[PDB]
């Protein structure tokens, strides 16, 4: 029987927004197991709302927020999820007055001033949410949820030289993800320049290493390889040693194919260059 | 080899584990009780994070490029610009009611050394001091379940910082790694 | 404890007189004393013990009808107690006398004035007061005897004189005068005595039998000429054989003449009930089967009881009544009772009347005893009073007797105790407890009489009497076995002298039961010296107990074949020793393989300058724990112990405070050798001692100074261990160091003694016996001799620490002290002439609001429910904030 | 709950053990040790010793990259305290 | 044959400007046994 | 390995204090029940300490390196936090039991 | 100042066949004691150690101008004759005991044949009774 | 401009599956018969897509059969406008064919066409309500696309079982 809750911490635990199996799972918990839960719902008045939200429902949401009211009348952050469904309902101004209470009455409340943003978000004004953002980031100088966020923003935008900065930053307080790694590449491969090209292959291998198992950067080696490989501007060593990076990649990609059980159109590409 | 009564065992014995142990507990608990929040405002907490952000590149700057790194050194040590640049009670009651006993033994031999503190309150002076009194358990259970709940539960540091990141390389790391992986084989037989 | 366990019984001992006559009596007993014990139950109002030796002699008891009169010290004092507080109204001293006789006399019909006899003058005092009205002389006063006195009353007194077989002289005094009126002399020169032969039947009267023709002598004493006489011979009366018979008159009133009939005592059971006419004999009865009788008197009738045999037999002895005018047997008033033991017989009874008839009788039989009997048919001994306590001698105290299949068994046995969980919720019905406590005492006494005590709520559970057995004698007291070989019994012994021939008797018996036990001891030919107990048992438990003949041979009582044996291995490690007061010589003896002594040291002393007073032993029964005294600086400083040692004390001939000296000497009982001769100069006193595993200690008297002193001693040998494990005293030259002090205490002393515990760990007191009756508690660390806590200025006597804080004792002859099973308590009992038991905590009694455990118990443990809780609340609304 | 269980069935025998020592000692003064109390105990500490191992607690790794074998890029995407709801699921 | 190649074109601290004894053993001690034994007294 | 999580180790050290530290006291028990005195019950919590290291090698299998940079702390471990509970508790069920 | 004669006995069977080893010297006025002895001829020699060889007894006797006192063979025999003797007295002057002890202890057991015991190396000493405050 | 059954099917339930964010998509036939999801996320990323487009491209070569128009996606309901991305992705398709057909559903269907000119629009039945049915159904849950291929190599691109079920 426990398999739901821990399924319903699971998606709290890697923030998977899922939202049908959450809404389907938790009703039932939340209606008739209340007690069998003991002081462990709280939280799932908070997960479910926030999810069942952006199904669309709009029932649920105040039948959890009437009853949080009640156990936490005087509180803060319930003031944001009373400042979320007004914005759900195109209530944007309540929203921003309902922040500023609680952020004018306890800085150090990090969570409104966010949503402040998202709002902007939410409209379409970037500028705004950069410049916004950055304002917070200077108090608060680390948060990696910004800085992931605000490097998607300036992709987002078409600017593909200073989110590099905000994930060297990312990947100097965790290098032990390929993700970021991987991500760095993707971005700054896709920025052109020889420089470049060498530093998106390098943290290419780099991530690959660390788990042995992504395939996206591995295919991104051999794209890059075969880049170099026919860019009329590097040292012919250089060019035959990354032929010999494509042809181990490709080799490596045919033995994981062969793992598997299309790969002669796999192939095709390959012999490609 | 001292015939003794029961009575002793019971009323003399148990209470004194039973009150250290849940006294400590409740001494915990109350503790929880008394932290108060000492949070002052956003000026601190902004200059910490920094200064952990410059700790961390001090250390795992290895990473990342050159040249990243390099700006952000500089401008941590740019001229002007950078940041670093503007039981007492209880005790006493116990022992005050059990004044005078002797409880138990210990299966090894002690000197006689040893003696004054166990019985502390006997005064027979004949006594092999493996013969214990009953406010010397109060003081040992106090050790015995000290280890037991365990089991059951400035500009200064500016300018420090500022000096310890001047001396410091680049020290990329990261220019044989491609080979490394190259070198033998791939790995993944665990789909 | 105060009201638990600690108990005093109070005697007076064995009566001499007593008079009967409200609620109250009174007696005068051997031991001095006076007592007003209640008619309905042993119980005392007012002791007046006064003096124990000879100086408090009492020599006639006589009351006035609320008054009591007395005489003490051989003739010369004269008291008058009340009889209702022993509150004294009046006393006066006399002079010499032998006390011949006391009476009581009046003018007409008054009792203004006594009577007293001398033998040299006669008195007469007032009685209120005590200021003395009149004395004179007798006429001649050395050679006539002048043994008695009588009054009739009215005008005058007379008073008689005779030597055993000269003759008779007769005086009459009158009042006011003191005048030799007109003295009477008759020759009678065959009766050898008339004090306890002759009495004054009616108002002018002597009567005296004369076996010889079986005749009575007689006077009309106010006119008559030469004794007039009738002879018993026309009636059968014939005398005894060799049996001195006498008279019992009657006197109720002294004022009022005496009444004329009489009894008359002819052989040790014929008694004879008399009456006198103006000149002739009446005969009412005679009585052949007859051990006491006696005379009393109500308001105006006057009675006789009488004790029979009924069929001496089961001791079922009888009284009655007869009345005396007459001869009357009275239907009812016939008692029947016996006693306990077999062979114990009355010589004594007193009478009580009412005028309801009906009575009651004291009883005063030979065993030291006392019955108050009543009429009733339901219990007749309306109580009973045990005086042979008054003088106890020797005494001990003993202990009370005792009361996968393995898997399987445990079961069993945890289902039954299980089962009596749930279930759950006098001589022959008890036995022993934990931590031993009761340690029934077993005390001789020196008229033959064997107890029984439980030694909390003194309950006598059984005795024994073994007859034959002098005032001053012997007794000697040891215990063989306790509670082993379960088919065999415990069994004490008991070595008794006889103090005239030198003869002994060993009587053997059963602590527990009060029995002679099956077998019977080797019959003791010769006279016996010593005894020693040789703790080796036998294939039977037994200690042996060797005895040391005069011809300087041995006897053991289990004198079986394996003893033998293990006599005839390890005799040369056995040795006695002897002393002889007299002359002041000491001697020392062994064994052999069979069994002889060949003597082996000797050591006099000159009995003119010195003479020993007693000598100490260690108890064999001691166990000593530290062999060692640490001193402050990590060192260690060994003792001697020596438990073959023994103290001997000594005092001079010299009584002049100038030159008179106690002497000291310490001796090894195997060899022979000294440790250490002292003396101690111008001391007298009578000593104090006591010997403990390594120290001494001794009080006297300082002539000097007129006060009193003790002296400790304390023995070391040094720093090393020699022959660390086996102490054989024939190898030890090295004589050890000696230490010694000599502390001052403010009062005098009576017995003393020391505390005692098995394995001896807690501090060892000294017990001391006061005159008072105080007895005082005293810790041996306070006279140590290491002290510069100077040379002491009057160490302190403390008021607080005092057991018998009103529980007071009389004498205290001695003390005894017995250990515990519980190793912080000491069985205490103190006799001298009225007991006392009780108990002592030297160390606080280190190992023994009860509500309040548990409330507390349950008060944290819901409060720590409480808390956490309310903890766990607070943390989550932290996080929401 | 097995192994608690267990645990607490070992223990129990244990102190059925200490329960039987002491009779057995009452008994004895009143008048050195048995086979069978002996077997008992050590049977009861073996059996509890096995089972509180066993149910302490199970080792982890500390090889970070491990736990990330499967850590894919949609889950570390999505930024919560940053959701926004304008989007297609109103209209379902 | 490179078909698709797409070429598309106060963060704080960013600046792109390639800047570069004995009593110890004494409580332990045994207690001696006796070897003589020697009774008697005072002569009855 | 070069990068560590830094928080299992603590999980695998706290379990290990717990287990050390309870079969210490389960020890001091099981002694102080059949008392035996100097040598007899140094040998047995040093025996049994051997027991529990060999127990939890068994547990991890080929000592999955992973999990230990070493064996060390698996026979070593919290050794003398455990010596304070094996008295107390050679204390415990002597007082009880042999003595009254 | 006076004589005291000092009379020597052992046999096999601890009887008394008391023979003579010299005198003692007292002199009163000043207080001292002295010895003259003879020596120990062959039998004395053979008995003594064969009374030894049954640990028998030496005895010593004097009379009150008697007592006695005795020590071991054992203890004696193997100490190349060592005695110790002391004359126990009251406080006016009178004779009162006797004590004999050899040194150093007894039966270890090692014979010397029997050369050594030729000069009797005693010593003697008396004390008046010690006063006390 | 005829697009068919399973394209309209496959389109929306991509839609429906990710709709927080943004998705594009590649349609292979002007008679449309076919869709590939390919993507679900940034899209502003070139690597990925260019290996899409390699391989597509040549397994549709050795099936001889073209690629035949794009279609992207937004997040933001009222946002139905073409970026850069877009715009070099029909280009360059165009480019292949010159017939290339643009998509931007409404989602409260907006092909586009273009000849010299910034993708113009273009002249604006049962397959709605049939894919409406399917929705309604609960299908959508086993669509695999691209991104889970790159993720696990176990599931495949072509999406044969959804073919079949219609
Ligand atoms: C001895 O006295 C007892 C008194 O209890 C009596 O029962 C018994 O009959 C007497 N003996 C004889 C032979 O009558
Ligand atoms: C003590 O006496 C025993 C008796 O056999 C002897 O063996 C031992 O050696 C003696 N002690 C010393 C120190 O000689
Ligand atoms: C004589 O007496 C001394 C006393 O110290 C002793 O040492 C010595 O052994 C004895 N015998 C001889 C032969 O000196």
């Amino acid at each position: 029987w426990e398999e739901m809750r821990d399924k319903m911490r699971k998606w709290r635990e890697e923030n998977s927004r899922n939202s049908e199996q959450i809404v389907e799972v938790g009703e039932e918990l939340i209606n008739e197991y209340a007690s069998k839960l003991g002081d462990d719902i709280w939280i799932i008045y908070e997960q479910v709302m926030i999810a069942a939200l952006d199904y669309g429902r709009d029932d649920l949401a105040l039948f959890c927020l009437q009853e949080l009211r009640r156990q936490f009348p005087g509180s803060h952050r319930v003031k944001r999820l009373t400042g979320m469904r007004f914005e759900a309902m195109e209530r944007y101004d309540d929203a921003i007055q309902l922040y500023d209470r609680i952020l004018q009455e306890d800085p150090t409340n990090t969570a409104a001033r966010k949503r402040k943003i998202a709002i902007r978000k939410a409209q379409g004004k970037n500028v705004e949410a950069i410049r916004e953002l950055n304002e917070y980031l200077e108090q608060f100088v680390g948060d990696q949820e910004a800085w992931h966020e605000l490097a998607e923003l300036y992709i987002n935008e078409h600017d593909y030289a200073k989110a590099a900065f905000c994930l060297e930053e990312l990947m100097m307080t965790n290098p032990h993800n390929h993700l970021y790694c991987q991500q760095y590449a993707e971005v700054k491969y896709t920025q052109g320049g020889l420089e470049n090209l060498e530093l998106s292959r390098k943290y290419f291998a780099q991530a690959l290493k660390l788990n042995n198992r992504n395939m996206r950067a591995l295919f991104g080696l051999y794209m890059s390889a075969s880049h170099i490989a026919s860019n009329p501007k590097a040292s012919a060593k250089t060019k035959k040693d990354n032929m010999k990076y494509a042809s181990w990649a490709a080799s490596q990609i045919n033995r994981a194919y062969q793992f598997a059980g299309s790969l002669k159109a796999v192939e095709d590409m390959l012999e490609t260059l | 080899e001292l015939l003794l009564d029961s009575n002793i065992r019971l009323w003399v014995v148990l209470p004194i584990v039973i009150i250290t142990f849940f006294v400590g507990m409740i001494r915990h608990y109350v503790s929880i009780l008394l932290q108060s929040d000492k949070k002052l405002t956003q000026e601190q907490v902004s200059d910490s994070q920094v200064l952990i952000r410059s700790r961390v590149l001090r250390e795992n700057g290895k990473y990342i490029p050159k040249q990243s790194f390099l700006t952000r050194k500089y401008y941590f040590n740019n001229p002007e610009d950078g940041f670093f640049k503007k039981m007492i009670l209880i005790g006493g009651w116990i022992n005050m009611t059990f004044s005078g006993f002797v409880t138990t033994k210990v299966p090894f031999p002690l000197t006689l050394r040893f003696k004054p503190m166990l019985q502390q309150g006997i005064e027979l002076l004949t006594l092999d001091a493996s013969w214990v009194s009953s406010a010397s358990w109060y003081f040992l259970n106090v050790f015995g379940l000290r280890s037991i709940y365990s089991l059951i539960l400035t500009n200064k540091a500016f300018k420090t910082e500022w000096e310890a990141l001047e001396l410091t390389d680049h020290q990329w790391a990261l220019d044989d790694v491609e080979e490394e992986l190259m070198a033998k084989d791939l790995h993944f037989e665990g789909m | 404890q105060v009201g638990k366990f600690d108990w005093r019984q109070q005697y007076v001992g064995k009566v001499k007189f007593a008079s009967l006559e409200s609620k109250k009596l009174v007696v005068a007993t051997e031991k001095n004393v006076i007592a007003a014990l209640n008619s309905r139950t042993g119980e005392i109002l007012w002791r007046h013990v006064d003096k124990g030796t000879a100086e408090g002699a009492v020599d006639a008891m006589l009351l006035h009808g609320q008054d009591v009169i007395t005489v003490s010290n051989g003739g010369r004092i004269m008291r008058s107690w009340e009889t209702n507080i022993g509150g004294l109204n009046w006393e006066i001293t006399l002079d010499s006398g032998s006390f011949q006789a006391l009476g009581l006399v009046g003018l007409q019909e008054s009792v203004r004035y006594i009577a007293v006899l001398k033998k040299t003058t006669l008195a007469l005092h007032h009685l209120s007061s005590g200021h003395l009205k009149w004395v004179e002389h007798l006429p001649e006063s050395d050679s006539i005897h002048y043994q008695m006195v009588y009054s009739y009353g009215s005008g005058v007194v007379w008073a008689l004189g005779v030597v055993p077989f000269s003759h008779v002289n007769i005086v009459k005094f009158n009042v006011e005068d003191g005048e030799i009126v007109q003295q009477v002399r008759v020759s009678t020169p065959w009766l050898q005595h008339l004090s306890g032969a002759c009495g004054v039947v009616d108002e002018a009267v002597l009567v005296c039998p004369d076996p010889s023709s079986r005749s009575l002598q007689t006077l009309a004493l106010e006119t008559e000429w030469e004794l007039r006489q009738i002879p018993l011979q026309s009636l059968d009366l014939e005398f005894g054989s060799g049996f001195q018979p006498r008279v019992l008159p009657t006197q109720p009133n002294p004022v009022d003449a005496s009444r004329a009939q009489f009894f008359l005592h002819l052989s040790p059971s014929h008694y004879a009930l008399l009456q006198y006419h103006y000149g002739t004999l009446s005969l009412l009865k005679n009585f052949p089967q007859t051990a006491l009788v006696s005379f009393a008197t109500t308001g105006e009738k006057t009675v006789a009881a009488v004790m029979a045999c009924r069929n001496c037999f089961n001791q079922t002895y009888t009284i009655n009544l007869y009345l005396v005018e007459t001869g009357r047997r009275l239907l009812d008033t016939t008692i029947t009772f016996s006693l306990e033991q077999s062979g114990t017989r009355p010589e004594r009874l007193y009478i009580q009347v009412f005028l309801k008839v009906g009575y009651r009788a004291l009883v005063q039989t030979e065993d030291h005893l006392l019955l108050f009997l009543q009429q009733l048919a339901g219990k007749v001994v309306l109580w009973s009073r045990e005086e042979s306590l008054a003088e106890v001698v020797c005494l001990e105290m003993v202990d009370l007797p005792l009361t996968l299949g393995m898997f399987l068994k445990r079961l069993s046995s945890q289902l039954i105790l299980l089962q009596a969980w749930t279930s759950h919720l006098n001589i022959d019905t008890l036995a022993r407890d934990e931590f031993n406590l009761q340690k029934m005492m077993v005390m001789v006494t020196a008229s033959g009489k064997l107890f029984g005590i439980e030694s909390s709520s003194g309950t006598i559970l059984w005795k024994q009497y073994l007859p034959n057995v002098k005032p001053d004698s012997s007794f000697k007291l040891m215990v063989q076995r306790t509670t082993a070989h379960f088919p065999h019994p415990p069994q004490c012994t008991l070595l008794v002298k006889d103090k005239e021939s030198g003869m002994s008797s060993l009587y053997v018996f059963n602590p527990i039961f009060g029995k002679w036990s099956q077998v019977a001891p080797p019959v003791l030919k010769r006279p016996i010296l010593q005894s020693l107990l040789l703790p080796v048992m036998d294939q039977d438990y037994a200690k042996v107990l060797l005895l040391i003949d005069d011809e300087y041979k041995v006897t053991a009582f289990p004198a079986t074949r394996n003893v033998l044996r293990q006599l005839h291995e390890l005799a040369p490690s056995i040795f006695f020793y002897l002393v002889d007061a007299e002359q002041g010589r000491l001697c020392g003896y062994r064994l052999r393989k069979d069994l002889t002594t060949e003597l082996s040291w000797e050591l006099t002393i000159p009995p003119e300058v010195q003479r020993i007073v007693k000598v100490k032993g260690k108890r064999s029964s001691e166990h000593v724990h530290s062999q060692g005294r640490v001193m402050g600086d990590r060192s260690v400083l060994y003792k001697s112990l020596n438990p073959n040692l023994l103290a001997v004390v000594t005092e001079s001939t010299d009584a002049h405070h100038e030159r008179t000296f106690i002497g000291i000497f310490l001796i090894d009982g195997v060899t022979g050798r000294i440790i250490h001769s002292s003396v101690q100069k111008k001391a007298k006193g009578p000593v104090h001692i006591v010997h403990s595993e390594n120290w001494v200690v001794y009080q006297y008297w300082n002539t000097k100074a007129r006060r009193n002193e003790f002296t400790v001693l304390e023995l070391y040998e040094g720093t090393e261990q020699y022959n660390a494990t086996a102490f054989s005293s024939l190898d030890r030259p090295q004589l050890p160091q000696v230490l010694q002090q000599s502390y001052i205490f403010p009062s005098s002393i009576s017995a003393m003694e020391a505390t005692i515990t098995e394995r001896g760990i807690t501090s060892r007191h000294l017990l001391i016996g006061l005159p008072s009756g105080a007895i005082l508690s005293l810790p041996k660390a306070l006279l140590d001799p290491r002290r510069p806590i100077p040379y002491s200025p009057d160490v302190q006597i403390h008021a607080e620490r005092f057991i018998n804080y009103n529980q007071t004792v009389s004498r205290m002859r001695g003390i005894y002290t017995a250990p515990s099973g519980l190793e912080s308590t000491c069985l205490v009992v103190a006799y001298g002439l009225d007991i006392y038991q009780t108990r002592v905590y030297p160390s606080k009694q280190f190992d023994v609001d009860y509500v309040l455990i548990s409330s507390v118990l349950f008060g944290l443990v819901f409060a720590t429910m409480i808390t956490k809780r309310l903890a766990q609340v607070k943390l989550l609304n932290r996080a929401w904030r | 709950s097995l192994w608690k269980g267990l645990v607490g069935i070992g223990l129990f025998a244990l102190a059925h053990a200490a329960f039987s020592a002491a009779q057995h000692r009452s008994y004895m003064r009143l008048t050195s040790l048995p086979i069978d109390i002996v077997l008992q105990t050590l049977l009861a500490f073996a059996v509890t010793c096995y089972g509180i191992v066993h149910i302490a607690g199970e080792f982890k790794d500390m090889d970070a990259t491990s736990e990330l074998k499967n850590k894919t890029f949609d889950t570390l995407r999505n930024h919560p305290s940053f959701y926004v709801f304008n989007h297609r699921g109103r209209v379902l | 044959r490179f078909k698709w190649a797409i070429e598309l074109s106060y963060p704080v601290g960013y600046l792109d400007k390639q800047v570069p004894h004995a009593s110890d053993w004494l409580a332990f001690i045994e207690p001696p046994e006796r070897m003589e034994f020697s009774g008697g007294g005072l002569l009855l | 390995p070069p990068f560590i999580s830094e928080a299992a180790v603590r999980g695998n050290a706290a379990v290990l204090d717990y287990c050390r530290t309870s079969v210490s006291a389960l020890s001091g028990a099981t002694a102080g029940i059949l008392g035996l005195t100097g040598l007899y019950g140094f040998i047995f919590y040093l025996l049994a300490s051997v027991l529990l290291s060999l127990l939890l090698i068994l547990k991890a299998g080929r000592r999955w390196n992973k999990y230990f940079k070493s064996r060390r702390p698996l026979f070593t471990g919290g050794l003398i936090g455990g010596l304070f509970t094996y008295v107390l508790f050679w204390t415990f069920l002597y007082g009880m039991v042999h003595v009254y | 100042t006076v004589g005291l004669l000092l009379e020597h006995s052992f046999e096999i069977d601890d009887s008394a066949n008391f023979r003579k080893r010299g005198s003692l010297l007292w002199n009163q006025q000043d207080g001292t004691l002295s010895l003259s002895q003879r020596q120990l001829s062959e039998e004395e020699r053979g008995r003594l150690r064969d009374v030894a060889a049954l640990n028998g007894l030496y005895r010593v006797r004097i009379p009150r101008r008697y007592v006695s006192s005795f020590v071991p063979a054992c203890s004696l025999v193997e100490s190349h004759l060592s005695d110790q003797l002391t004359l126990h007295v009251d406080v006016a002057g009178n004779v009162v005991g006797v004590s004999v002890v050899t040194h150093p202890g007894g039966c270890r057991g090692h014979e010397v044949e029997d050369v050594d015991l030729e000069l009797f190396n005693t010593s003697v000493q008396l004390q008046p009774p010690t006063t006390a405050p | 401009v005829k697009l068919t059954t399973q394209a309209y099917c496959k389109m929306v339930l991509h839609g429906a599956k990710y709709p927080h964010c943004a998705v594009n998509g590649l349609l292979v036939a002007t008679l449309f018969v076919d869709c590939i999801p390919l993507f679900h996320g940034t899209l502003a990323l070139a690597p990925m897509l260019e290996v899409a487009l390699t391989l597509i491209d040549s397994w549709c070569k050795d099936h001889s059969y073209v690629i035949a128009g794009y279609y992207q996606a937004n997040e933001r309901v009222k946002d139905a406008s073409p970026n850069q991305v877009a715009e070099k992705v029909a280009s360059r398709i165009a480019e292949g064919f010159s017939d290339t057909a643009l998509i931007m559903v409404d989602n409260t269907i907006h092909v586009y066409e273009h000849h010299e000119n910034r993708w113009r629009c273009r002249d604006p039945p049962e397959a709605q309500r049939i894919s409406a049915s399917l929705l309604d159904s609960r299908s959508y849950e086993t669509l695999v696309d691209f991104d889970n291929h790159l993720d696990d190599i176990r599931n495949d691109w072509t999406n044969p079982e959804i073919n079949k079920a219609v």
